[PDB]
């Protein structure tokens, strides 16, 4: 089964480096590109690299660019992160996230199970941070943009992830209208320009989570807010 | 005996083949005339679209 | 004035061209022969020693060889001869000891000159004006032993030659290779086999070595 | 001048007629007939090409010469014709200087032939632009002929750069003679090995092919450029009128050698290669 | 005495049939189409290149989106490309490499090929690891595989030259049906729109019509002089048109039971490899031996243009389901976009 690992996190000094490692299994690592994303405690998702399938692309965070260096080993199915300079703005969870990209795929759409590490642009927003739910009803999740999200080409690149407590992110709605493989029919997305609307008709138990709305029109990829859903 | 046992397998297909209903080649010809002009408007190849709306720019 | 995603899957068809590239430049190396003749005239012998189509792949001298194996096709060969327009020579099997024989299906038919049809048509076909063929004569031993007994008259009636193996050896190599009609853009290369033979395989080295050869010189614009 | 203008008209027009009939054809050959190419063919279109301009450029010479040498075109088209023939001659011996060791890689890439000439192409634009910028600078010269002996006293740039294209030849005729006897020694060994089989003379016949083209290489080409050291050192060194035109006739007699390449590229392909002569026949 | 008797009344059926076709063939379709206008002159131009394959291109099918298509190549690559950007999506390594035909899933989610082989081989290209795999392999027909056509995601029909064709259970991996019936190689099948019916062309150059569910054939069309190469569906399902060696194209009717119409030209003297509709049904492109694709006027047949932009062989072409153009695959590896401008 498709698998991704992290290691290499731990407590750490100001100033000090750290190395972290993504293992996968269970898929093509090669065909993939890799992405490394950050959630700080009770905070929302951040964007930190991505490497190219085939390393010939990559890209950092403004935040993190010059201190970290992301890399792989495609022999060993290993994705790697070395960490330089490490400042207490940098304790957060890191997730592994692969993503391949060509027409009609969905990228994103697994995540690593992340690992800790604590230390000694358009503008996504989500102004509900939560909302209160009951099983069987009908709820709406509301995403906008600074920059309208609609590329000459027809495609909206906005994306819907859902973070259930304890459990990494998942993919349910890519490019602002598919539905993600695995994810039930009753949840929809839609949007227009800079307006995005995520539609879950029949809540159930499992739905309860964090929901975040992220953009991939451009570098560097940024995530609302988040919608937080209870009951 | 293998000659005489295909001969009556073709005698019978050829049986079926003879039952079919026909109609009349101008009835024919007159249905696929009335198919070429119902559909020739949405025909990019027969009728060139506009620039515009050509995804082969 | 690509999207993040269109830059993406650029960068995807720029591998995939490069996977391509390298596979078009290993298969280029490897050297592709058609294997023909008739049934039970030593064919099978020779994939020894070296339902639909059977492929081979052997190694002599740093060199990879594909061998194609297309007898088990009871289907019409002109609807899928040109798929092998390409290859760089094609070994053809000829047994000996069968030029007294009668083709089993026809009943009425030397098996010999059964050889010579399928011969001509695949030396003559459009498909292979410029390939060269590497003509193998198997059973040199057995056809030792039915000269004695019967003679080369039956099979050609024009003959009057010697009935000794090497008159009665070389006889057979000239009719199969006259019926080369253009004996300049094509070469056929004669070799006699054996069940116990070991060389077979370099002289097909020796032939693909010279036809290779002879394709640069030509790239060259030097011959 | 009355002997040698009547024989570089008359030299000029043969060459003229054989080398626009003969690459025309070769032109059609590369282009309309072939549909894919190789490595070697690649380059022997823009030898073709390159051949063609320089046999565009002869009417204006033969022109010249026609009126008894008197030039009427102006200075700025004498020297961008004169200029630009010079310029072909050199394309095709640097592009022969790659065929050669093209065909020594192959007997003992269609990209990188590509790059190959388009990189030639642009570094001989380069000197043509570099001998016009030279040449007008000085603005010394007499509209009243064209294609004549200049004492290049004020000019030492100019000839110095001349001086660096022959030893520039002398590099490439180096490659082109050590690499065409090692082809044509080559085969001749490989024919003695393989002297039993169906056809052992298609390598003693293209070892002399190898042969050929390094013998009309060197006829057409080192006569010109072994004298034209004497002919630089003329220009700057002090020297008799007498000997200075007897060095002017020396290399125009051999410039017209030197241009019969130009006619022999095309028909030396023609011959050889049995693809183009069944093809035609 | 028995087999003396039999093949008498053959001949009384075939009679009877011949004189069945030749009494309802009242009027041509020449007649019929006279008045109407010509087409006029067809011009299109390439607008994608798609490069890549090193090797003859042998077949070529659109996906149900019209942007996507999947071409075979004996260089054992089964290439998916983006037509719209002329990206490379996929590149499948074929097991053999003597693949002959290809076919593109309605669904999208699959793809087939198969060739010398004798197998029909079932892609899967929405899998979990992120690559395209062996779903299932096809084994059963005795001869090569010249044509193969996705039903659904769980049906294909296949034809072979064991002068059969199959349908096929692709999860059980058998075939539940055989078609038997033509006594040369099938070269091609095309299916109906509704996919309830299919005509099937072989080397005795005879056009049998398929009932898929049924299993047997129900109708025969005769008239080539040599093998059929290809065939295609009329838009409508009620025609279909045919190409052979003998430089003809013909439009055989179904309910007629008989050929409406012939496409050749006196230049013309080589064999045809495909032919498609336009999306009316108004245009009929053929590829042809002579390196050209010659677009044909159906109801007229007057040839409307030439699409020669090949090297080549043209081995295949197809239309996109939306008509907006139309690709050409040919021997000299390269495939071609084509479509007009107003
Ligand atoms: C001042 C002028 C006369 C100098 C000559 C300019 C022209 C004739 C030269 C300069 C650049 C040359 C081109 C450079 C590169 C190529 C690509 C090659 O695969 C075909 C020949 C071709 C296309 C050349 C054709 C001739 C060319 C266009």
């Amino acid at each position: 089964d498709v698998q991704l690992v992290e290691s290499g996190g731990g407590l750490v000094q100001p100033g000090g480096s750290r190395k972290l490692s993504c293992s996968a299994s269970g898929f093509a690592f090669s065909s993939f590109g890799m992405h490394w994303v950050r959630q700080a405690p009770e905070k929302g998702l951040e964007w930190v690299a991505y490497i190219s399938s085939g390393s010939g692309t990559i890209y950092y965070a403004d935040t993190v660019k010059g201190r970290f260096t992301i890399s792989r080993d495609d022999p060993k199915n290993t994705l790697f992160l070395q960490m330089t300079s490490l400042r207490s703005e940098d304790t957060a969870m890191y997730y592994c996230v692969r993503s391949i990209y060509y027409y009609g795929s969905s990228p994103f759409d697994f995540w690593g199970q992340g690992t800790t590490l604590t230390v000694s642009d358009i503008v996504m927003t989500q102004a509900t941070s939560s909302v209160p739910v009951t099983p069987g009803e009908s709820v709406s999740i509301s995403c906008r943009s600074s920059k309208s999200l609609l590329h000459s080409n027809g495609n909206t690149y906005l994306y819907w992830f859902l973070q259930r407590p304890g459990q990494s992110p998942q993919l349910l709605i890519y490019r602002m209208s598919n539905l993600a493989s695995g994810v039930p029919d009753r949840f929809s997305g839609s949007g227009s320009g800079t307006a995005f609307t995520l539609t879950i008709s029949r809540l159930e138990a499992e739905d309860v989570g964090v929901y975040y709305c992220m953009q991939h029109l451009e570098y560097p990829l940024t995530f609302g807010a988040g919608t937080k859903l209870e009951l | 005996t293998a000659s005489i046992a295909q001969a009556r397998k073709l005698v019978e297909q050829l049986k079926m083949e003879a039952n079919i209903d026909r109609i009349k080649v101008s009835k024919a010809a007159a249905d696929l005339m009335a198919y070429c002009e119902a559909h020739a408007k949405e025909d990019p190849l027969l009728t060139p679209v506009p620039a515009s709306e050509n995804p082969f720019r | 004035t690509l999207s993040a995603e269109d830059k993406a899957a650029v960068e995807r068809s720029k591998m995939i061209d490069r996977n391509l590239r390298e596979d078009g430049e290993k298969a280029a190396r490897e050297v592709k022969l058609l294997l023909l003749g008739a049934g039970e005239s030593g064919k099978n012998t020779i994939v020894k020693q070296m339902t639909g189509i059977v492929e081979t792949h052997f190694t002599f001298k740093d060199l990879h060889f594909k061998m194609f194996d297309v007898g088990a096709q009871r289907s019409e060969r002109k609807k899928w001869i040109h798929c092998f327009e390409g290859v760089t020579a094609i070994i053809f099997c000829v047994a000996l000891s069968d030029y007294d024989l009668v083709l089993a299906e026809d009943e009425e038919m030397n098996r010999m000159h059964a050889s010579m049809k399928l011969f001509d048509s695949i030396c003559n076909n459009k498909w292979f004006t410029d390939t060269s063929i590497i003509l193998f004569l198997n059973k040199k031993d057995l056809f030792e032993e039915k000269i004695k007994k019967s003679p080369l008259t039956i099979c050609y009636p024009e003959y009057a030659g010697s009935n000794t193996y090497e008159e009665a050896a070389a006889y057979i190599q000239c009719q199969f290779e006259d019926l080369n009609k253009r004996k300049d853009t094509k070469e056929i290369y004669t070799h006699f086999t054996c069940s116990t033979d070991t060389k077979n395989v370099q002289f097909v080295f020796d032939a693909v070595t010279d036809v290779i050869i002879k394709n640069n010189l030509k790239d060259c614009g030097l011959f | 001048e009355k002997l040698l203008s009547t024989v570089l008209t008359t030299s000029y027009s043969v060459i003229f007629i054989v080398g626009l009939v003969g690459n025309i054809i070769a032109l059609y050959v590369f282009l309309g007939i072939h549909r894919k190419r190789n490595s070697i063919q690649i380059y022997l279109l823009n030898v073709a090409i390159a051949d063609l301009l320089l046999i565009f450029c002869l009417p204006f010479r033969i022109m010249y010469h026609i009126n008894q040498n008197k030039w009427t075109l102006g200075v700025i088209l004498c020297k961008v014709v004169g200029t630009l023939f010079y310029m072909n001659m050199y394309i095709s011996i640097i592009l022969l200087g790659f065929i050669s060791l093209d065909r020594y890689i192959k007997i003992n890439t269609t990209k990188q032939s590509i790059y190959v000439c388009c990189i030639v192409w642009m570094l001989a634009l380069g000197g043509f632009l570099t001998m016009i910028i030279l040449t007008l600078k000085k603005g010394g010269h007499n509209s009243t002929m064209c294609f004549h002996y200049r004492d290049k006293h004020n000019a030492k740039g100019e000839a110095i750069f001349n001086f660096i294209l022959v030893v520039m030849f002398w590099l490439i005729f180096l490659l082109i003679i050590l690499s065409y006897i090692k082809i044509g020694k080559n085969l001749l060994r490989i024919s003695k090995r393989r002297s039993k089989f169906p056809n052992s003379g298609k390598y003693a016949t293209t070892a002399r092919n190898s042969f050929i083209v390094l013998i009309i290489f060197t006829i057409c080409f080192v006569p010109y450029h072994a004298f034209r050291f004497i002919y630089i050192s003329s220009q700057l060194n002090v020297s008799s009128c007498y000997w200075k035109e007897i060095v002017h006739k020396t290399n125009e007699i051999m410039l017209v050698l030197s241009s019969f390449n130009s006619c022999l590229d095309p028909v030396m392909y023609f011959l050889m290669s049995s693809n183009i002569r069944k093809i035609m026949c | 005495s028995e087999l003396d008797q039999l093949r008498q009344e053959a001949e009384q059926l075939k009679n009877q049939i011949r004189d069945a076709r030749k009494a309802c063939a009242d009027a041509t379709l020449s007649q019929i189409t006279n008045n109407i206008d010509p087409v006029g002159r067809i011009q299109m131009r390439t607008r994608r290149t798609l490069r890549g394959h090193l090797a003859k291109i042998y077949a070529m099918h659109w996906g149900t989106d019209s942007r996507l298509l999947v071409s075979a190549s004996q260089d054992g690559k089964l290439i998916i490309w983006d037509s719209y950007t002329t990206n490379k999506v996929h590149a499948i390594p074929l097991r053999s490499s003597w693949v002959m035909t290809c076919a593109y899933a309605p669904s999208g989610n699959y793809v087939a090929c198969g060739g010398l082989d004798n197998i029909c081989s079932i892609y899967n290209l929405k899998t979990r690891e992120g690559n395209v795999r062996v779903s299932r392999e096809l084994a059963g027909h005795t001869g090569y595989l010249s044509c193969c056509r996705f039903l659904d995601d769980n049906q294909i029909v296949t034809s072979s030259g064991d002068t059969t064709c199959a349908l096929w259970d692709i999860e059980t991996g058998q075939q539940t049906t055989t078609f038997t019936g033509h006594t040369g190689d099938v070269m091609s099948l095309s299916l109906a729109p509704d996919t309830r019916l299919f005509v099937s062309g072989a080397c005795d150059a005879s056009a049998k019509l398929w009932d898929v569910r049924e299993g047997m054939c129900r109708q025969t069309f005769t008239g080539h002089e040599s093998d059929i190469n290809a065939i295609c569906f009329f838009p409508n399902g009620n025609a279909f048109a045919t190409g052979s060696d003998d430089a003809t194209c013909r439009l055989f009717d179904l309910r007629a039971d008989q050929e409406l119409m012939t496409y050749s030209h006196d230049n013309i003297i080589c064999g045809i490899t495909s032919v498609s509709f336009s999306k009316s049904g108004r245009l009929l492109l053929a590829g042809y031996d002579d390196f050209n694709c010659n677009v044909w006027d159906a109801l007229k047949a007057d040839r409307a243009g030439v699409l020669a932009g090949h090297d080549n062989r043209v081995s295949c072409l197809g239309v996109t389901d939306d008509g907006m153009a139309v690709a050409t695959g040919s021997w000299d590896s390269f495939l071609k976009i084509w479509n007009g401008s107003s």
